[PDB]
């Protein structure tokens, strides 16, 4: 609960993104102009101005060939997004079908994906992947307490910030139709699956944990952890091999005990978001000053 | 030979492919990048010279290439809807007796190909045609390559044979791959359903299916499926790539299957 | 390449003729029509015949014609193409009498002008168009077919042609019948023959069928004295098809339209 | 008008065909071909149930079952077509796309094939042949009110026994309808009042049997290499081929003029003909026709 708390300029940016919020109405094609290309995945997300209420938007497109009564069902399912309101998730505005095409309108983040910021950075500094950890962790346990769902896509590029300091999750499990849509197709070259989530076992928003780790290992090495291997064999790698662990020279003692609880590979003695929350790695980054701004400006 | 001048194909609307008008309806597949890569290029040949190698029925018709403006494959303009679209999208109340003809005559365009030495490698319902609701066309040979006697993940998982997931074997990609994907289409046909419809987790399909520790369902197959074909279906989906029939026989077991009933 | 060894092919029922062999049912990746030189002395024409119709039909990959899937050289000379189960045009008017309603008379003829404006871009004449020639298939999808007399840029079987050959007489453009010009064949003769067609489609009726002499038949022709009797087009036949019928069936060659425009003129009636 | 021998040979003819029933493919053997026309090889073949060795011509032909049912029984008028002059006629079936006619085989073949080896052919035989033409013609207009509407030198056929007998006239009305759009020559006897679409009548077989027996007699086709068109447009336009001088008799030369006079109001007519100082010198010659065949194409 106490997570769960903002500050006073956190409120404030919240109730102000609510407030230009609310001059939108119901969202259409028509109603929107293309800006720039905000990036691509396995679906294509443009930066794009909504004309009737002249808000700055990023337009996701996902092709699915389903029927239009499970399209309709997924439209209606995103809609819980309007009650996901925190720092540090990805604010929603509205979903749509056009020319064999969902549009999921959600919030603009200059800064992009943690994936891209990877890029431009070799590696991430500890201070700063302590504000992510923060990020992450809080943002997890907003979606279970609020709305009793897990992210099950945690990664690098569903870790989005921008120049204003904020850090946000975007792209989680909100709708079980779209899941099960998407499930057959959008094959990706790497993975951040759980090992027991690959098996088939029970899972939870452990899983999501040990995402995040792998996450913070690759962002703090600047290299995908997992072993070129084709998919198959990173899957395989995940399961069969112990987790992989950070360097033990220049990460400091804690952050490596952070990133090996969230690895343990069998999820009940997984740390949780409860014993990470009270970690020493993250008090120590929580109480830490760092202009994660400035750093994301010039990375 | 198969080149088609610039001024003559009129695009239209777009379905990537375009239906588009060059000596009457055509589809035309282009490439938009204005910078093809060598792999694009490669892509681009590769198809064009599987496809010129092809002349039957049951086969997309190729027609033609353009190199300008745009990187364009020309194809006949098949009327009706894709196998994927009427099982999974309309639900089409197929027959027994035309679901049987369905599997025929795919069945009839593989071992076509495979008589040329053509590997497809992309064979799923999305890429079977049903022309005028009577005659399939396998059509997509974006992958399609010639076996002769002398890399990442490709295609639509579904349809996959679990050697080729796993991509470890020097060649994981073989005649009996493709009779593993048709075994999909007939797992398609004879339940209505996808398989691992119970399964919304792309990464765990791969590694459970190349591990074979998932397979279809083959209690989905509904009760009016003769039983030959449940038999012919469970055949083509072996784990083991060795354990597959090729489709000279797969034809022969359909057609007397088709007799009996 | 399309050369088929021998033993693959299984020749079953006898279906008809061609203009150069006979025509079977077979079996080779399903249902194929294999068109055999059933001849033990074969004479030069006929061999020649076959070298032409496979080196033209290798140009052709279009809906509106016969798809051609290959030969066999041993033990006869053999050309394999799909099999079309609705049989021919000819059958169906003449034969069986098929009632045809007038959206599927005008798209048979939509189709077959189809196929032939693709044969014309390619400068393959036919030569011997007819409706036994187009074939049907599906829900009345059009195949023309029989390339044995075709020329490409003027050539017949991979060769300048040294005699000029000819087919059936009722679809003869009277130039072709008359054999006066040194090249009487053109992309206007093939329209005389799609006129001819097109007449067949909107009479249900052969032209000339009162008339029970072939030799009267090429003379008066030949002569402009005999043209086709368009007064037994159907009532319910559009107008602008009995003027492009017309146009067609000129007897000056040069006043007849090209495939090109005689398509436009048939999707403009369509459409009304 | 029938003599001894002619009425013998008829009725001996009649009492074979006694022993010929219905005919089917499987009933037949070949044995060897008898020549080739434009609508294929006509075959020399054996009917197994009866013996007889035959002519079969095979005619093929896409029409409906039920024309080609009309066919075979328009053709059965042939069993009525009895005379010294007129081949004889066995029955006919239809079998894989084609009408099978099968007749009475002439060891002798046409006088086409008969010219071929002779070269030219002495006029006193072509009385012979001129006899049996125009009573052979008189007896389809007289007794059957037929045309033969196809004489010419392929269509008149002779046996070892001095035998010249028409064959292939139109005796079935759907089977000259149904062979109209094909079967295309490359030269034509037929008259220039049938090509130009005029009334006409057997005056036109009587012009067929002129230009026969001009060609046969200088031994070379008399209209006008040109395609066919060109040929009936050279019978339509110029005036009719004559015999040479000093070869024939003038009562020979007169004899054909007549027969090719192009009006058919002034052409001679088969009553006319009968009784024409040719015919009348030619009816009452010995002529052994029958040795003199045997050794111009080397029968036994
Ligand atoms: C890989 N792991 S998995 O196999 O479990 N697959 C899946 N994982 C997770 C989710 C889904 C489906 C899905 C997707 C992809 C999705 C994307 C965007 C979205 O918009 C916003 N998102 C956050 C904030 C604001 C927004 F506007 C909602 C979405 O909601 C969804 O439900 C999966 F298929
Ligand atoms: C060029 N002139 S034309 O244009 O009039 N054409 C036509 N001329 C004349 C006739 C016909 C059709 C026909 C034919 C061809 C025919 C052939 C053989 C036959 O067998 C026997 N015949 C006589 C004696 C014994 C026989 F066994 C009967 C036939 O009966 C026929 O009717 C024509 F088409
Ligand atoms: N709201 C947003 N604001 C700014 N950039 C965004 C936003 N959403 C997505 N992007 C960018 O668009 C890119 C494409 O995202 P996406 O289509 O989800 O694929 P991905 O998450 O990067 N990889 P994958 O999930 O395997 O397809 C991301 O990597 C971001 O850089
Ligand atoms: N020859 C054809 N005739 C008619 N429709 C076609 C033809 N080829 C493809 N299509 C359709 O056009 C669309 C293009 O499909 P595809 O060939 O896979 O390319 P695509 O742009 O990736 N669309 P998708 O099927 O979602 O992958 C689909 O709806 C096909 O059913
Ligand atoms: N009854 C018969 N006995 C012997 N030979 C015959 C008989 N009938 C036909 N023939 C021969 O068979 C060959 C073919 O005859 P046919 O098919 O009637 O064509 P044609 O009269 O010779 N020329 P055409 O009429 O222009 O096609 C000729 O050489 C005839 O002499
Ligand atoms: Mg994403
Ligand atoms: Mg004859």
């Amino acid at each position: 609960l106490e997570e769960l708390e903002l500050d006073e300029q956190q409120r404030k940016r919240l109730e102000a993104f609510l407030t230009q919020k609310q001059k939108v109405g119901e969202l259409k094609d028509d109603d929107f102009e293309k800006i720039s290309e905000l990036g691509a995945g396995n679906g294509v997300v443009f930066k794009v101005s909504h004309k009737p209420s002249g808000l700055v938007m990023a337009r996701k497109l996902i092709h699915l060939e389903i029927k239009p009564a499970i399209r309709n069902q997924i439209i209606r399912e995103l809609q819980v997004l309007h009650e996901c309101n925190s720092p540090y998730i990805v604010g929603f505005y509205g979903a749509f079908y056009s020319d064999g095409e969902i549009s999921i309108c959600m919030e603009h983040m200059d800064g992009g994906s943690l994936d891209q910021v990877l890029k431009k950075a070799g590696r991430i500094p500890e201070q700063i992947l302590g504000k992510v950890s923060i990020a992450v962790i809080k943002g997890l346990t907003y979606l279970r307490e609020k709305h009793k769902i897990m992210h099950r896509d945690v990664k690098p590029s569903n870790i989005l910030v921008n120049s204003r300091g904020e850090i946000k999750l975007c792209d989680f499990g909100v709708s079980g139709q779209l899941i099960d849509a998407m499930a057959n197709a959008f094959v990706g070259t790497r993975s951040y699956m759980s090992p027991e989530r690959l098996q088939g076992t029970h899972y939870s928003v452990q899983s999501d944990i040990w995402s995040m780790g792998l996450s913070l290992v690759e962002m703090a090495v600047g290299r995908y952890p997992i072993g070129s291997m084709a998919i198959f064999e990173l899957l395989d790698y995940i399961v069969n091999e112990p987790p992989p662990k950070l360097p033990s020279g220049v990460f400091s003692l804690e952050f490596q005990d952070f990133v090996n609880k969230c690895l343990i590979k069998n999820p009940a003695e997984r740390a949780d978001l409860k014993q990470l929350m009270v970690h020493a790695f993250i008090k120590r980054s929580d109480a830490e000053e760092v202009d994660f701004a400035g750093w994301l400006c010039s990375t | 030979d198969w080149e088609i001048p610039d001024g003559q194909i009129t695009v239209g609307q777009r379905i990537t492919v375009y239906k588009g008008k060059w000596h009457g309806d055509v589809a035309v597949k282009m490439l938009n990048v204005t910078a093809p890569t060598p792999q694009q290029l490669q892509a681009f040949k590769n198809e064009v010279g599987v496809l010129r190698k092809t002349r039957h029925v049951n086969i997309l018709l190729f027609m033609g290439y353009s190199t300008k403006p745009q990187l364009a494959i020309v194809t006949q303009w098949c009327e009706g809807s894709s196998l994927y679209h009427h099982l999974h999208i309309i639900e089409t109340k197929f027959e027994m007796i035309k679901l049987i003809d369905i599997a025929r005559q795919t069945a009839q365009g593989m071992d076509y190909l495979h008589a040329k030495s053509i590997i497809h490698r992309d064979l799923k319902s999305n890429n079977i045609f049903l022309h005028e609701d009577l005659t399939v066309k396998i059509g997509d040979f974006g992958l399609a390559t010639v076996k002769s006697r002398w890399e990442q993940l490709s295609g639509s998982i579904l349809w996959m044979a679990p050697e080729v997931i796993r991509m470890q074997d020097k060649n994981p990609y073989s005649f009996q791959s493709d009779v593993y994907a048709f075994g999909i289409v007939l797992y398609e046909l004879m339940t209505g359903q996808l398989p691992y419809s119970n399964i919304n987790n792309r990464d765990q399909i791969i590694f459970m299916v190349g591990r074979g520790y998932l397979s279809p369902d083959l209690s989905k197959v509904r009760s009016n499926c003769p039983k030959a074909m449940k038999r012919l279906m469970a055949e083509c989906l072996k784990k083991k790539r060795d354990e597959r029939p090729l489709f000279p026989q797969i034809l022969a077991s359909i057609e007397l299957l088709a007799r009996s009933l």
